[PDB]
RNA sequence: AACUAUUCCAAAAGUUAAACAACUAACUUAACAUGGACUAGCAAUUUCGGUUGGGGUGACC
RNA sequence: CUCGCACACGCUUACAUCAGUAACUAAUAAUAUACUGAUAAUUAACAACCAAUAAACCAAAACAACACUAAAACGUUUAUUAAUUACAUUGUUAACCCAACACAGGAGUGCACCAAGGAAAGAUUAAAAGAAGUAAAAGGAACUCGGCAAACACAAACCCCGCCUGUUUACCAAAAACAUCACCUCUAGCAUUACUAGUAUUAGAGGCAAUGCCUGCCCAGUGACACCAGUUUAACGGCCGCGGUAUUCUGACCGUGCAAAGGUAGCAUAAUCACUUGUUCUCCAAAUAAGGACUUGUAUGAAUGGCCACACGAGGGUUUUACUGUCUCUU
RNA sequence: ACGAGCUACCCAUGAGCAGUUUAAAAGAACCAACUCAUCUAUGUGGCAAAAUAGUGAGAAGACUUGUAGGUAGAGGUGAAAA
RNA sequence: ACCAAAGCUAGCUCAACAUACUAAACAAAUACAAAAAUACACCAAAAUAAAAUAAAACAUUCACCUAACAUUAAAGUAUAGGA
């Protein structure tokens, strides 16, 4: 009576049934039928030099925790744009039209990593 | 007229446009806002899509007329696989050439000299046949696709072994799959023999012209046969994008500049995918001709003139049991007129290298009647083969 | 869709029966929309157009429930818009014809906000209102900048 | 002759006849799915 | 469910094209026609039934073609001939004595003098003698041939009245046509197709014919020998 | 009944005379196609009164 | 003693190693491919995934030389564009699947007939009856519905019915039933999804059953054509009496009634209501059997076909030979 | 509503048929694999909700068979056995 | 003396109220053969409910029978029905 419950997998079907386990495709099928890898689709790990730096996977026990304040859009606005804005309004040089000097970005399509459609994995 | 599609098949005509598109000055409300089909709303119409950057693979096929090499003159191309309806007649007419039954007598004398034989001829050739037809494969009965190139190459080796006795044969080199483009204009019809042949034996030094002047001048008086209902172009490729330049498969300064022999194999298992012997003869006529015309326009140039130095090229062709021998002498670079001196071609046709072959002993009433091997063997055909290979020396 | 007795004797068989309207292909001329539509209509429709004295008349002068067509309602939405707008594109070359036609229909003229919502299905309406309400949510940089300017101007005006 | 072996397994046949996509292509099928969802079935479809 | 018909190919080819039989089933899959199925596998040769078909629209005149070979056809009872002229080939239905290496004329031209009729000849009806034998007969001019295609059938041109031909179909019914319509002159190929003897039931099965039912039906009133006066004459001539 | 074909009247599109005699009617119909009939096919619904020297046949009520 | 190795499909860890099994799985144990736990494992070269659009090609596979008829699966090349850049992804165990079972059943392909796989007996005893086998004096069908089964036989003849190979009630009927070549009726004058990419030598709706000799008379009824007349039986269906006559039984002839026509040819006690075990001949020592003739069958009979015949039949009957434990009569 | 993974008939697409006899791959003949299911005996809660043992019929064909598709209950399919 | 025997909890039932009425959980994957990131299209649709049953059969008829308007009466009245 077959098997209803057990999940459908490439191990189960005929020869013609090939269903990946969820790794991401690195390329396409070319002319000769041979497969071609696109160097751009293969994730490039960005790894910093760890050797010369001091931090460890664990922390000293007597070292204190702290009052837990989740970062909000507001606090981030106050640590960055608020000093510069107050500095240039106090000087009367504030321009409501172009805020780009403070770090505001009107549109996301120019830059490499966009925030809203979210161009980057991690 | 009975039209050849069927309404049921042809891509369904677009659904009749929604009634709200017939009312002037009114904006229809469509589901295009929600990015998916909804019933209750009118069907949106979209502009033909323009992905501002073009993608090489996924773009629509460029219309043919946009090409730089596009021309309004229809040019009829002959490539490797075209069948001519009337094979040798058409071939001749397109080539402006007279046909002669046997091979040139130079070649026959070359063939009948007992000096020119190999060590044991019947032994070695019966072996090359047996090999190609049986022993060269693991299987019981090899297909033609394997055994035709095998037998032609076996014979090429049996002849090549004579480099010991006449050491001028080392002046040759063999080539495979060269681009050949020979354009020529014949009687207001533009022809181009364009494509690849299988195997081409090239020589360092050209081939001595094989017809006496009596033959050339007797060719000046010959009337070309004509097939009235059938246009001479029949069986070729009408083509609107082509280049007119004389091209032989090699660039300038090629050490082995002079085409010697062309080899045409028919390797296909099915009958209908092979050539009728006649169509094959045509094929090798036209291709020999292109090969010659190339040189003829290299050593002299594009001007159309009768030739003070005739170009000669050879051709062989095969079922693998059946051989077509051809020698071509090109005397003329002006084919526009019908009335001048015509090129010459000798065709030895339908030469059987062997009758039939048995790969398994044929047994009748529990006895062995016919043993394994070839039935009948014509040393003649291999003799001619040897001759044509030996035409240089 | 109904049933019927055969012979009309109550004592006979009772039989399902459906009575279908006789349909005709007829092309009609709209004055305000300046167009000929090829429409399937009944003889009753033609009698009602006849009785209301014009095609455009019949379409403006009849309530939604009596036309029963989404198409009738779209026709009406169209020429109602063309009346409230006084659309010049009606007859581009002849303001004579234009004022002439826009004249006789002056009884039905309604404002513009009403005129585009007349023939709409609840679906089309909800869609329309969703599109008038369509806005990309405003960046928090803007809102925070305005709060900051408010506070800074109230710090400037207090001294 | 002898009976009861009536079921001869194929994954292709199985998933074509009873599969998810097959249930969703017709309105009747969708109603099947809907009923099973209602009854709280663990497996809605093959 | 839904099946698509194999009958879609747009461009004409002399090359045999592959086809799918369907025993009696309509596109829904139900049986429409009983007793059909499972013959030998067959390729189909496209037949050009418009005999007058100028190659290019540039030169309109009456043209002449050569008969290359005459071949058996699996699809129809008549034998068919491969016919080439200019740059083009086509399959046409072969007339009785038509043989390979032959010449056949295709003409739309009428004249006051009629014509001496050969076999492969295609002429407008008005251009023929009044006793001639014709096959591959158009109904409306420019339509293409429908009537009298079967093996060894011939109709006869009966008369010419009022710029119109009246012909006699193989069923001996009379058909009225414009005289501007084309016909081929002669009896269709393979005249002995009548006298062929299917030897065994197996042979019938090779033709894709499944046996009759086993059910016994009593004969009805429809049965008997009915002698009906021959039907009135069909006229494809459209009166003003 | 529906449905499938037939035949007809009506609906719908039309078309002709200015009709005849002395001092309004008639005809037309390409494919669809409505209302009402007709003739068949294919069918739909429903039923096998009781007595009886078992039932049936016969007889009777 | 011999169904073996692999692949497809299908199963999903039931496979491997170590340990454990008081009980749970094995229809018992021993122990373990099947129960328990823990730990591991199948690695791509094989396989799946793996281009479109034009253009020339009429020419079977059968060792393919060349052909046969039922007319036949399977690609080259030319042109136009096809991201160009190591390593992509996925199947890889098994003693396995479908039959509720660790089921004598059902299961495609390639190679093998052993080199690979396996074990008919838990231990005794040697009663009956039952199953499967081997042998049997003399006889050789005397058995029996029937030579069913069996045999040291493995042959000949004759009828009935169906022409033939084929098909059918999966699980009580394989036939004489159905189909069938052939012969016949009916209905159709034609175009893009069936029929059919066909066109009356074609295609549908049937009947009957090859071949051979044939297929007689009837249109009143009932149909169906012809919308009424009139036509149709290879349409549904029909095809008779009473009295008097040749010296005598019969009745060529005669009378008369009724019918639309009055059952023709053939065959016949039949697979044919009853009478019937008709009558006679042949076969046997003996026959309600079988065959052959006679034959009103008052209920045969001519395409709901009638009569002969070849060949064929796990059809139904009969004879002869042979063979036998079927039987005398069992061991 | 669900069912043609069994079975009936189709459609695509594959696969099988060795030896012997014959001018012959002739719905010929002998006889395997293969396919059926004649007759008997077992078995009858059986090994089996149709089997086992013997014996039989066909075995280049109207043949067997794999895979994927189709036709659905007022229906389908049917060499009619409802 | 074995096999056994006894609990009182898990939750449920029916109403009331009530805001209002598709809970919870969503990182990825999910309508290829659902849970398989990535290529030029198509997409979609409606037709009266029927019958079992009651009428001692059955043929017209046969409440309720997936359509908001409740409650007290008028009233099982007017009417409708093989009356
Ligand atoms: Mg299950
Ligand atoms: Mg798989
Ligand atoms: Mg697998
Ligand atoms: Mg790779
Ligand atoms: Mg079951
Ligand atoms: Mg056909
Ligand atoms: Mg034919
Ligand atoms: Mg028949
Ligand atoms: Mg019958
Ligand atoms: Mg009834
Ligand atoms: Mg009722
Ligand atoms: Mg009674
Ligand atoms: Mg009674
Ligand atoms: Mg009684
Ligand atoms: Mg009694
Ligand atoms: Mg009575
Ligand atoms: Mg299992
Ligand atoms: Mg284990
Ligand atoms: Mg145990
Ligand atoms: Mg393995
Ligand atoms: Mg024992
Ligand atoms: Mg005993
Ligand atoms: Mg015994
Ligand atoms: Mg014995
Ligand atoms: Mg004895
Ligand atoms: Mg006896
Ligand atoms: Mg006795
Ligand atoms: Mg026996
Ligand atoms: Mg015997
Ligand atoms: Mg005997
Ligand atoms: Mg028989
Ligand atoms: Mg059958
Ligand atoms: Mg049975
Ligand atoms: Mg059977
Ligand atoms: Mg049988
Ligand atoms: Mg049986
Ligand atoms: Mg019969
Ligand atoms: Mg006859
Ligand atoms: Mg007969
Ligand atoms: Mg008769
Ligand atoms: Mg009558
Ligand atoms: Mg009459
Ligand atoms: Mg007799
Ligand atoms: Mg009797
Ligand atoms: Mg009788
Ligand atoms: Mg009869
Ligand atoms: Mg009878
Ligand atoms: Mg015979
Ligand atoms: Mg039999
Ligand atoms: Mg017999
Ligand atoms: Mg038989
Ligand atoms: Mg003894
Ligand atoms: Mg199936
Ligand atoms: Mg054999
Ligand atoms: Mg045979
Ligand atoms: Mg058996
Ligand atoms: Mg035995
Ligand atoms: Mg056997
Ligand atoms: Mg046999
Ligand atoms: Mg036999
Ligand atoms: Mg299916
Ligand atoms: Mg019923
Ligand atoms: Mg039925
Ligand atoms: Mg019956
Ligand atoms: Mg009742
Ligand atoms: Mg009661
Ligand atoms: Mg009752
Ligand atoms: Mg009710
Ligand atoms: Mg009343």
């Amino acid at each position: 009576g077959a098997d209803r419950m057990s999940k459908w997998t490439s191990k189960r079907g005929p020869r013609t049934f090939c269903k990946g386990r969820g790794a991401k495709g690195t390329g396409f099928h070319g002319r000769d039928g041979k497969f071609v890898q696109i160097k751009e689709m293969i994730p490039e790990l960005v790894v910093p030099e760890l050797a010369g730096f001091k931090l460890k996977p664990y922390v000293n026990y007597r070292a204190p925790e702290g009052t837990d304040t989740p970062l909000t859009a507001k606090q981030l606005f106050l640590e960055t744009a608020a000093p510069a804005i107050e500095k240039d309004f106090k000087a009367g040089t504030f321009d409501p039209e172009h805020l780009e000097k403070y770090g505001f970005e009107p549109t996301q399509e120019g830059k490499l990593f966009q925030l809203y459609p979210k161009n980057f994995p991690r | 007229a009975y039209e050849w599609g069927v309404r049921s098949t042809r891509k369904p005509e677009p659904p009749p446009l929604d009634r709200v598109y017939e009312i002037p000055g009114l904006e229809p409300i469509t589901y295009a806002g929600k990015m998916h089909f909804m019933p209750g709303l009118a069907r949106p119409v979209f502009p033909p899509w323009d992905p501002g950057w073009t993608h090489p693979k996924f773009r629509r096929l460029p219309p043919l007329h946009e090409h730089p090499l596009y021309k309004d003159q229809a040019c009829y191309v002959f490539h490797q696989r075209c069948r001519l309806l009337e094979g040798v007649k058409q071939a001749l007419w397109l080539t402006k050439t007279q046909l002669i039954e046997g091979l040139p007598e130079k070649v026959l004398r070359l063939a009948d000299d007992p000096r020119n034989h190999i060590e044991n001829q019947d032994e070695r050739v019966l072996n090359a046949i047996s090999h190609a037809r049986l022993w060269h494969s693991t299987e019981d009965i090899p297909k033609r696709e394997t055994y035709c190139p095998v037998i032609v190459d076996s014979l090429i080796q049996l002849c090549k072994s004579q480099i010991l006795k006449h050491p001028s044969l080392a002046r040759r080199i063999c080539a495979q799959n060269n681009t050949l483009s020979a354009t020529w204009n014949r009687e207001s019809i533009l022809l181009q023999v364009h494509g690849s042949s299988g195997a081409r034996l090239n020589a360092k030094d050209p081939l001595p012209p094989v017809a006496s002047q009596e033959e050339v001048e007797a060719t000046k008086n010959h009337v070309l046969e004509t097939f009235y209902p059938i246009s001479p172009t029949m069986g070729l490729q009408e083509c609107n994008v082509y280049d007119v330049n004389d091209d032989t498969g090699f660039q300038e300064g090629y050490p082995y500049p002079c085409p010697h022999t062309l080899y045409f194999l028919e390797s296909a298992n099915l009958r209908p995918r092979r050539f009728q012997p006649d169509q094959l003869r045509a094929k090798m006529i036209l291709f020999a001709f292109g090969s010659a015309l190339a040189q003829a326009r290299l050593l002299y140039g594009n001007d159309s003139k009768v030739l003070e130095q005739p170009v000669v090229v050879q051709s062989v062709g095969t079922d693998g049991r059946l051989f077509q021998f051809l020698v071509l002498q090109l005397n003329t670079t002006d084919l526009a007129s019908d009335e001048g001196v015509k090129n010459l071609a000798w065709v030895d046709s339908d030469q059987l290298l062997y009758q039939h072959f048995w790969c398994l002993p044929v047994i009748k009433k529990k006895v062995v009647v016919e043993p394994v091997g070839p039935i009948g063997f014509q040393p003649e055909t291999f003799r001619k083969f040897l001759a044509l290979y030996l035409h240089g020396a | 869709l109904g049933h019927r007795y055969v012979n009309n004797d109550k004592l006979s068989k009772r039989v399902r029966k459906v009575w279908k309207p006789q349909l005709f292909q007829r092309e009609l001329y709209s004055e305000i929309l300046d167009k000929r539509f090829t429409v399937t209509v009944t003889m009753r429709t033609l009698d009602l157009i006849d009785q209301a004295c014009g095609f455009d008349f019949y379409i403006l002068k009849t309530p939604k429930e009596d036309l029963c067509s989404k198409f009738g309602m779209d026709l009406k939405r169209g020429m109602l818009l063309r009346l409230a707008r006084q659309d010049p594109q009606l007859h581009p070359d002849d303001p004579a014809r234009r004022a002439a036609i826009y004249d006789r229909y002056k009884a039905f003229v309604i404002p513009e906000a009403e005129a585009e919502w007349v023939g709409l299905t609840l679906d089309e309406a909800v869609e329309k209102q969703r599109l008038l309400e369509e806005k990309d949510p405003i960046p928090l940089f803007k809102i925070f900048v305005e709060e900051l300017l408010g506070q800074l101007q109230q710090q400037a005006l207090s001294e | 002759k002898a009976r009861g072996n009536e079921y001869q397994p194929s994954n292709i046949k199985r998933k074509h006849k009873h599969g998810w996509v097959r249930r969703l292509r017709t309105p009747t099928g969708v109603q099947v799915i809907l009923r099973r969802m209602h009854k709280g079935r663990k497996s809605l479809s093959h | 469910a839904t099946s698509v018909s194999w009958k879609s190919r747009t461009k004409y080819t002399v090359m045999p094209v592959k086809m799918r039989k369907s025993g009696g089933r309509n596109h829904t899959g139900q049986i429409q026609v009983h007793g059909i199925g499972g013959g030998h596998k067959q390729r189909y040769r496209m037949i050009d039934f418009l005999r007058f078909r100028p190659e290019h629209e540039s030169k309109p005149g009456p043209f002449e073609e050569k008969v290359i070979a005459v071949r058996y056809d699996p699809c129809r009872s008549a034998d068919i001939a491969l016919v080439a002229g200019g740059n083009r080939k086509r399959w046409i239905i072969a007339t009785e004595n038509m043989k390979a290496g032959d010449t056949v004329l295709n003409s739309d031209h009428i004249g006051r003098m009629a014509v001496a009729a050969r076999e492969g000849d295609a002429h407008p009806l008005g251009a023929l003698p009044v006793g001639t034998l014709i096959n591959n007969v158009e109904s409306e001019p420019g339509r293409g041939a429908q009537y009298i295609r079967a093996a060894g059938t011939c109709g006869v041109l009966l008369r010419k009245v009022n710029g119109t031909a009246i012909i006699q179909l193989p069923s001996k019914r009379q058909m009225q046509v414009l005289e501007t319509c084309i016909a081929t002159v002669g009896r269709v190929s393979n005249v002995d197709h009548n006298k062929r003897v299917i030897g065994k039931a197996g042979r019938n099965r090779w033709l894709g014919k499944r046996p009759n039912s086993g059910l016994w039906q009593r004969k009805g009133g429809w049965a008997g020998r009915k002698i009906r006066p021959l039907p009135p004459m069909k006229s494809y001539v459209k009166l003003p």
